[PDB]
RNA sequence: CAGUCGCGUAAGCGGGGCAUAGGAUCACAAGAUACAAAAAGGAAAGAUCUUGGAUUUUUGGAAAAGCUACGCUAGGGAUAACAGGCUAAUUUGCGCAAGAGUGUACAAAAUGAGUGCGCGGUUUGGCACCUCGGCUUGACUAAUCCUCAUGGAUGCAGAAACUAUGUAGGGUACGACUGUUCGUCGAUUAAAAAGUUACAUGAGCUGGGUUAAAUACGUCGUGAGACAGUAUGGUUUCUAUCUUCUAGAGGGAAUUAGAAUAUAAUAAGGAUUAACCUUUGUACGAAAGGAACAUGGGGUACUAUUGU
RNA sequence: AACAAAGCACUUUGCAAAAAGACGAUAAGUCUAAGUAUUGAGUGUGAUUUCUGCCCGAUGCCGGCUGGUUAACGAAUUUUCUAAAUUGAAAAAAAAUUUGGUUUCAGAGGAACCCCCGGUUAAUGGCGGCCGGUCCUAAGGUAGCGAAAUGCCUUGGCCGUUAAAUGCGGUCUUGCAUGAAUGAUGUAACGAUACAACAGCUGUCUCUAUGAUUGACUCAGUGAAAUUGGAA
RNA sequence: AUUUUAUCGGUGAGUAUGUAGACUCGGAAUGACAAAGAUGAAUCUUGAAUAAUCAGACAUAGAAUGAUAAGGUUGUAUGUCAAAAGGGAAACAGCCCAGAACAAGAGUUAAGGUUCCAAAAUUAUUAUUAAGUGAAAUAAAGAAAGUUUUUAUAUAAGUCGACAAGAAGAUGGGCUUGGAAGCAGCCAUAAUUUAAAGAUCUCGUAACAGAGCACUUGUUAAAUCUUAAAAGCAU
RNA sequence: AGACAACACUGACUAGGAUAGCUGGUUUUCUGCGAAACCUAUAAUAGUAGGCAAUUUAAGUAACAUCUUAGUAGGUACAGA
């Protein structure tokens, strides 16, 4: 915050790889957010 | 703007920084390009402020009043320092525009000078910039070779050199 | 501060003496390593890194036995001895210039 | 997967929008389901599914204004005011370097812009490890107001003063005003300088300031009340156990069997000021003015000395 | 310096069954008072001299329309379920109407407070800016007082008092933030109130000294207390 | 109306110089994910049963914040303390070693040390310092015939120092000024003749005069012996 | 004068009936294992709950840790303009 306090936390969105290569996975497994 | 003055906006806080520290060879202004000599910064990396880079300045300009040469500034007060009260608590937020300033690397030119001069009148008129300006200052000649952190390029040193784990 | 951590700048000739042994022992470890699967017609990356970009204490110079780099130092120098678990970590190689 | 609609020659696509920013239960209201129906037939009130209305914005969701200096209890020093500690931006604290400039001339006799490199721990502050002044009596520092020695001084003739180097032995007083430290002023003085020590010292004193209950004024508040405001008044406890200290003793171990008397080396403390005359109106100086060195200023006794 | 106070002022009280006010788990009733508007109660101010100005907009109170609003009450309305009957349907059937019971909806008119109009300042309270002119307000601080018990700037300026005045007194004022019964202002008299000055007087002080008694000290008798982790 | 710029701003070009939390064309190490194999001290998961804890502190690195201050505040990575004794750091929560079940041993070692206090070297080698510098908590810029080393350089063609003498002439350059003659200031400063001699570097005069310097020759005299810079340790 | 109402009065004394997310205290030995001071929520921030997770001992393990080899995600230091 600042001179006037500004609560500023965001909920983390967690992007980016959840699998990486030659690692197995079944249907409907989320491989990549962004 | 100006090497003093840059069209940057006050409101737009910054935050410290630090000055460059090359570990991994860089030569990057450490050597005499436009003008014949060179003012640099041997010691330490520091911060200069503007009001100090102006009175060095009029210093060279004070020792060389009624002569010919073209004085050349290789540094820019591009850092907004913000200062919070002294007399302020902790927090609150951050302070309020103050001065600008340039973040400068260990041996780095400051000031270039040429002209139809004698090289002891130079010599003086960075003497007494340097002894206005924060930290300690060396005499350059155009081309003396460049330096790798605190280490001069000569007699055939190169950078391969430096980095060889090999040295003694 | 008033809380004293009394660390002299400077180390005595006794821990230097241990220091070149204790580089001159690590010399021995990877040399014996490199030998040994040599004689296989072997090799490990590790190794092949080691024998790279790090020296031997025969071929350091005393600066760089005694002392390392600190940005936050005057002359970007700092006692060996100021580094954590300096007896039983590696370090050999400063950046260039320094 | 089932149901059944759209587009498409077809393969196929479609369960809103290129992506990332709209809160439940409860209660209430509107539809469906055929579950149960407090003797029985119905119903009421319930259950399941769909849906709607929210700065429920302290947004996992209470219908909610203040004073207390008349205050109380439990706690915290897990967060303040004094002191200590850390720090050194700042300072009414200093030093060094460089030298624009002033000095009729001439940088460094004096003076020293804006600066740089530091010391120190006096002021105002930061952090949060940790919850006044006066009187009396000291001790210590030296960045020196006086007294002592001394360098420089086109700008040291002399005198006085300026600057600087040694040096802390002693001294630095009296009064008016103010609660005052501070500050202002009067009049003397060789001079009327500073600082640290819990901004030394209240189990040594004082209580004027600050200062709870009373009260009034102004201002603020709808008000109770409040104020870095102002004014009058307002309980200042303690028989010294220990260390240290000031004095005085009992016992003792001394080259040694023990005494009387007179005592050395040695140690610890104490004393610690300044001015005038003489010299001499000499040096210096146009004059005014006016040193230094040295002698004496113990005697209306001795003695010494100066006059008659 | 606070309270009270004599004085002053305002509001209230007609006494015909209870004057008002106060008291009464709440009354009878009591005080008021064996009183009666020159009585009693409440409120503020605080003898007397000289005086007490402007504003009724806000707040409070009082008065006032053949008014508005208007809960209860109530003309006019309406519904759930069920029983029986009728109509309807008479196919696997509801549905509608009347009545009984049961249970809802509903508001033309219709009180005070309130809305509206007026009165009241010794009621609570308020009493201006800008540059002679001008804007605004219910009205713009009048008389008087004024570095004050009110003053941040500030030790305001000037005068007197002191050898020396942040004090005291007088005086001028652009008074951060004086002010008229939260009364304004000036004397006499009064005060263990607060401040200032003079004379005298003094050990308050310069600067202490001596003397006296009781304790303190010693001997004999009696014999505590707070306190204490342990202590070389 | 008119042209011109080694002046300001603007546009174009540059394989030009710098700048970086919201630039990354290039790009580590580290760390992260999963597969197989091997190793290892069961350290893992699940079932059943069932707690404490929810101001942390410091060190190191790197940041934000502050003032590139704080034993400050706040993240990240690692460890210790917390809850860990023992040895080292004089004394020591957080640092360097090392994890205490109990004894014995001139036992073997870590960090750290070895003249005495105090267990162990007055042990060997090569240099520096003369200041008790320093020796277990680096005060700075800076000054300087302190000393050492290195690298250049001068020397019987006499280095270095001293001493002796010289250091001219056109000319008092022109201007300026009351005056300006090398030496207030301004402009110029190709020459000439000499063993050499600035239209002038420092004093001096009101202005001249005058005394020095640069420079020139001579005498004395060094056979590892001149001058300067840098670096190391000191003052 | 918040003055007095018999130790107490901004509301006495006495008998009966409380709470305290706060402070303090909680008593024998041996043995085995062994944390946290973080996240989320809260009328919360001295508290509490759920996780992460300490412990007990059974059932599993293609468990877990580490290295090697090959592979993958991502743009810091650095460097550059
Ligand atoms: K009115
Ligand atoms: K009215
Ligand atoms: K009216
Ligand atoms: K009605
Ligand atoms: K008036
Ligand atoms: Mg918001
Ligand atoms: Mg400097
Ligand atoms: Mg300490
Ligand atoms: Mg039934
Ligand atoms: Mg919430
Ligand atoms: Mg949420
Ligand atoms: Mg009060
Ligand atoms: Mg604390
Ligand atoms: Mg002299
Ligand atoms: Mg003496
Ligand atoms: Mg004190
Ligand atoms: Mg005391
Ligand atoms: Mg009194
Ligand atoms: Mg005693
Ligand atoms: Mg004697
Ligand atoms: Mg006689
Ligand atoms: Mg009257
Ligand atoms: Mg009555
Ligand atoms: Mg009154
Ligand atoms: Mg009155
Ligand atoms: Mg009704
Ligand atoms: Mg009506
Ligand atoms: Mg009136
Ligand atoms: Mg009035
Ligand atoms: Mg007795
Ligand atoms: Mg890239
Ligand atoms: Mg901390
Ligand atoms: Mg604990
Ligand atoms: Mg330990
Ligand atoms: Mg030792
Ligand atoms: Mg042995
Ligand atoms: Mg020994
Ligand atoms: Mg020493
Ligand atoms: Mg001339
Ligand atoms: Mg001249
Ligand atoms: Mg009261
Ligand atoms: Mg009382
Ligand atoms: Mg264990
Ligand atoms: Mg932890
Ligand atoms: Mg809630
Ligand atoms: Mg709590």
């Amino acid at each position: 915050g600042a001179y006037r306090l500004k609560p500023k936390r965001t909920i983390p969105k967690k992007l980016g790889a959840k699998k990486t290569g030659d690692q197995y996975v079944i249907p409907g497994n989320i491989i990549y957010k962004q | 703007g100006s090497w003093l003055e840059p069209n940057l906006n006050r409101k737009k806080k910054m935050m410290k920084g630090r000055p460059r520290v090359p570990t991994g060879g860089s030569t990057k202004g450490t050597t005499v390009v436009w003008g014949d000599y060179g003012l640099r910064m041997r010691d330490h990396h520091r911060r200069i402020s503007a009001q100090q880079l102006k009175l060095a300045e009029d210093t060279i300009k004070q020792r060389l009043r009624g002569q010919k040469y073209r004085l050349y500034k290789r540094v820019a007060c591009n850092v907004g320092v913000y200062v919070s009260g002294n007399e302020m608590r902790m927090g609150k937020g951050k302070g309020s525009f103050d001065h600008w300033a340039t973040r400068v690397a260990v041996n780095q030119i400051i000031f270039e000078i040429r002209g139809q001069l004698h090289e002891q009148v130079i010599r003086d008129a960075f003497r007494l910039a340097g002894h206005k300006l924060p930290g300690l200052y060396e005499f350059v000649k155009k081309g003396d070779p460049p330096v790798v952190g605190i280490t001069k390029l000569e007699d055939g040193l190169t950078v391969e050199d430096l980095k060889n784990p090999r040295k003694k | 501060g008033g809380l004293l951590w009394k660390i002299p700048w400077r180390m005595s000739k006794f821990q230097k003496l241990r220091q070149r042994r204790r580089l001159r022992a690590v010399d021995n470890v990877v040399a014996t390593i490199e030998n040994a699967l040599a004689k296989k017609g072997e090799t490990v990356k590790a190794v092949e890194r080691w024998r790279a970009e790090m020296p031997t204490e025969a071929e350091m110079l005393p600066k760089d036995k005694y002392t390392i780099f600190d940005r936050k130092e005057k002359r970007y120098r700092k006692g060996i001895h100021k580094l954590p678990k300096w007896t039983r970590v590696s370090q050999r190689v400063n950046p260039p210039g320094y």
